[PDB]
């Protein structure tokens, strides 16, 4: 309902918590070339020696990818050089962080939500990531950072954030009561701070309820973590088809090298073994190319995750929709298999109304503009309020400033501006 | 495994035989391929010393032996990444120098030697 | 299309994308930036431009006393954009290349 | 006799074809309702015709 | 062999276009639905709308 003397201003608010899931890395893998193509047969190897350094190129490519994975993980998580820890007393002003902080009652000190996330991801294939070795020259390597170290990094980040604010990302951590930190966070988005101190436990209750509903939505629904799951799926499928390409003919007589060797003479078995090795070489090259492309995608995602960790968590963002929908207040990280999960806490208004407005007020041949806020009228009187929460105040000379006469502004009304010194001088 | 009377072989998801029945006595045998892996050399630059350590990755070194001197030389230390030979296990934890894996790093320090330890994330601090 | 070179049609026609864009335009010019954070809240246009001016560091004073000058400049700039598009053809290269 | 090459090719091309629609939706569909302007174009003196 | 070459080049081009689409989405989120302080992100000068 547009019109040129009408505005709508909110009167209440709501605190919301949302989740965001990003992949970070994938499985490292290595392949033996001479054993995959034709293993245990020396005759074949002498034929293979006529192609040169193909196997070396394949190995170099796979090694490059393997290293880049660990680089990604360290870029994303290792952004603090000290390991902070929360005190044993939990007087946080009414907020209840019990569901995201560590639980020492477990072999691995993970929180409740991290346990949920680690139980939701299921892998169909078994033993395709102490044994790790596949059927034919295929091996999987273990990552450099165990799943028990990442949890310590996440715990350090959380404790620092809730005990020191954003000051531990620019220097040495400086403590501060949580309520005052939240007051500053409101001050950052254009709402005066006395709106928090007078509405504190309401905000605490809303935050707790939001966390509870997050727990339910994670523990009930199953299709939340698709982005992380399909990565595992694609990797398993690619490896499966690689192994499956060993039972084809490619035009030769048989797919078993021993049967070709033990049924023909060396002047004819060569023409068959050549076909076989050609086909298998082509299969290997296709595999490595696809792996390179997927690695590029994952690197892009990891860079995005690192940027979000730097700006949403260690500070407070102004970029719109970067750190969740609404006005950003803060964020918390959590770990998950092969990726990370952010919980964004944000601010949304509600209960808007209707008022009539004006750009200026001609008092005594002078035009008065509002310092910070906007003029409103409830029907008979004129007040000046802040733009993001309805709270009216009398119009005085301390919250307005003068500039020129009042015959140039379009749509200027008359009203009186009360002078605080006028009664102090008149009553005197 | 419980074969039916008329079945002989057994196959896997990728169609690789992994069980057989002995023709002369009717019993079931499970097949497992014998071990393999790559070899890795951990070295500080040749500008510093000509001494090295060897990693057999993915192998339980109850059968390492099958150069040989670095097959029973001065230790056989088992780690989740494989068997490490030529490096000595300490109990302290420092910053990572050369990454071995699964949380284990290695470095060259004191009469000098090569040591393998568990990397440390950082100092501890209470605010 | 002769040996199997089929082409599929996009899911969103060209008459839905235009409607989305018109929705964005109307929201922007009737409610400011408030509709990207919650429910759309209305406000006159001159006051919204005053807010933006105050945003870049100039006092809002400056706008209300020079409103029609700014309006004229904006209209003329739009006209020039229209002419420049209607005249030259090499403007959309980045698209054509695809 | 060459195995599963054609299935791989078809799968790749289908993946690309779906990704295109994902791109378009992510760019344009950021609004939840369909607003519209009043018939009285009193926008303070500017023009959006 | 011809088909393999074709599909590979198509995959690379698709990746490039996806990068461009993400950039466009970010511009829509930040320059249109708000007012930006990043320099030269939404045109040369001080951004208004
Ligand atoms: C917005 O710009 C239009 C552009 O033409 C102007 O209105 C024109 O209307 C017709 C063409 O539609 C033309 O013959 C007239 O002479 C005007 O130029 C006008 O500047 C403004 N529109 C309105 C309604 O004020
Ligand atoms: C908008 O301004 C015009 C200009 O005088 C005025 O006639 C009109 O009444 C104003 N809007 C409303 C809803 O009155
Ligand atoms: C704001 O909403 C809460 C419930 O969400 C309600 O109890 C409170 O009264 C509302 N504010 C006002 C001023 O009524
Ligand atoms: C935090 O929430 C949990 C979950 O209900 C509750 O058991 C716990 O008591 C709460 N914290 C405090 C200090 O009561
Ligand atoms: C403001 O007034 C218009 C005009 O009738 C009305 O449609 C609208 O609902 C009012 N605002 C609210 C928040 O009700
Ligand atoms: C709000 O409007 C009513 C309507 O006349 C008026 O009586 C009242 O004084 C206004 N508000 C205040 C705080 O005076
Ligand atoms: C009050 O405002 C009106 C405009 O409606 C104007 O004509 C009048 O001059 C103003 N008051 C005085 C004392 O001038
Ligand atoms: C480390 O200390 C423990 C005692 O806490 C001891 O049992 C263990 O053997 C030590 N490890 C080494 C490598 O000396």
């Amino acid at each position: 309902a547009y019109s040129n003397n009408s505005i709508a201003i909110p009167t209440n608010f709501t605190i919301s918590v949302t989740t965001e899931i990003l992949p970070v890395s994938m499985t490292k893998t290595s392949v033996d070339c001479t054993m995959y193509i034709c293993g245990d047969s020396t005759e074949c190897s002498n034929l293979l020696l006529q192609y040169g350094s193909f196997c070396t190129q394949l190995n170099r490519a796979l090694t490059g990818i393997a290293v880049e994975q660990d680089k990604n993980t360290q870029e994303v998580f290792a952004q603090v050089k000290q390991i902070y820890k929360t005190p044993p007393i939990k007087d946080f002003g009414g907020f209840n962080f019990s569901q995201i902080l560590p639980d020492p009652s477990k072999p691995s000190k993970r929180s409740f939500i991290e346990d949920l996330l680690f139980n939701k991801v299921t892998l169909a294939d078994a033993g395709f990531i102490i044994c790790a070795q596949k059927f034919n020259g295929l091996t999987v390597l273990p990552p450099l950072l165990t799943d028990e170290m990442i949890a310590q990094y996440t715990s350090a980040l959380l404790a620092g954030t809730i005990t020191s604010g954003w000051t531990f990302g620019a220097g040495a951590a400086l403590q501060i009561p949580f309520a005052m930190q939240m007051a500053y966070r409101f001050n950052g988005i254009g709402v005066t701070q006395n709106v928090l101190y007078e509405n504190q436990k309401l905000i605490a209750n809303q935050f707790n309820s939001a966390i509870g509903k997050i727990q339910d939505s994670l523990s009930s629904t199953a299709s939340a973590l698709g982005k992380l799951q399909d990565v595992v799926n694609q990797n398993a499928q690619a490896l499966n088809t690689l192994v499956k390409q060993l039972s084809s003919n490619f035009g030769a007589i048989s797919s078993v090298l021993n049967d070709i060797l033990s049924r023909l003479d060396p002047p004819e078995a060569e023409v068959q073994i050549d076909r076989l090795i050609t086909g298998r070489l082509q299969s290997l090259q296709t595999y490595v190319t696809q792996q390179l492309i997927r690695a590029a995608e994952i690197r892009a995602s990891a860079n995005l995750a690192a940027t979000k960790m730097s700006e949403c968590v260690l500070g407070q963002s102004k970029r719109v929709d970067f750190c969740g929908k609404g006005y950003h207040l803060m964020s918390f990280p959590q770990s998950a298999p092969h990726g990370v999960v952010f919980l964004h806490v944000t601010y949304v208004p509600a209960q808007e109304k209707n008022f009539t407005t004006a750009p200026a007020i001609c008092h005594d041949g002078k035009a008065h503009f509002p310092r910070e806020g906007v003029f409103v009228s409830n029907g008979t009187h004129w007040f000046v309020t802040q733009r993001n929460f309805y709270e009216p105040q009398i119009i005085t000379t301390d919250n307005t400033f003068v500039s020129g006469n009042c015959d140039v502004v379009i749509g200027i009304v008359n009203n009186t501006v009360y002078d605080p010194l006028q009664p102090e001088l008149d009553s005197f | 495994k419980k074969f039916l009377p008329f079945q002989q072989f057994g196959r896997d998801i990728a169609d690789t035989t992994d069980a057989v029945r002995d023709p002369q006595t009717l019993e079931i045998l499970d097949i497992t391929p014998c071990s393999f892996g790559g070899v890795s050399v951990i070295t500080p630059g040749t500008n510093t010393s000509n001494q090295v350590a060897v990693l057999y990755q993915g192998v339980n070194c109850t059968e390492v032996p099958v150069w040989r001197v670095y097959s029973t030389g001065s230790n056989v230390f088992q780690t989740r990444a494989g068997c490490l030979i030529g490096a000595e296990h300490v109990n302290n934890s420092y910053e990572c120098d050369i990454p071995i894996g699964a949380g284990i790093c290695a470095s060259y320090q004191t009469s000098q030697s090569i040591i393998a330890y568990t990397m440390s994330l950082g100092a501890e601090n209470s605010v």
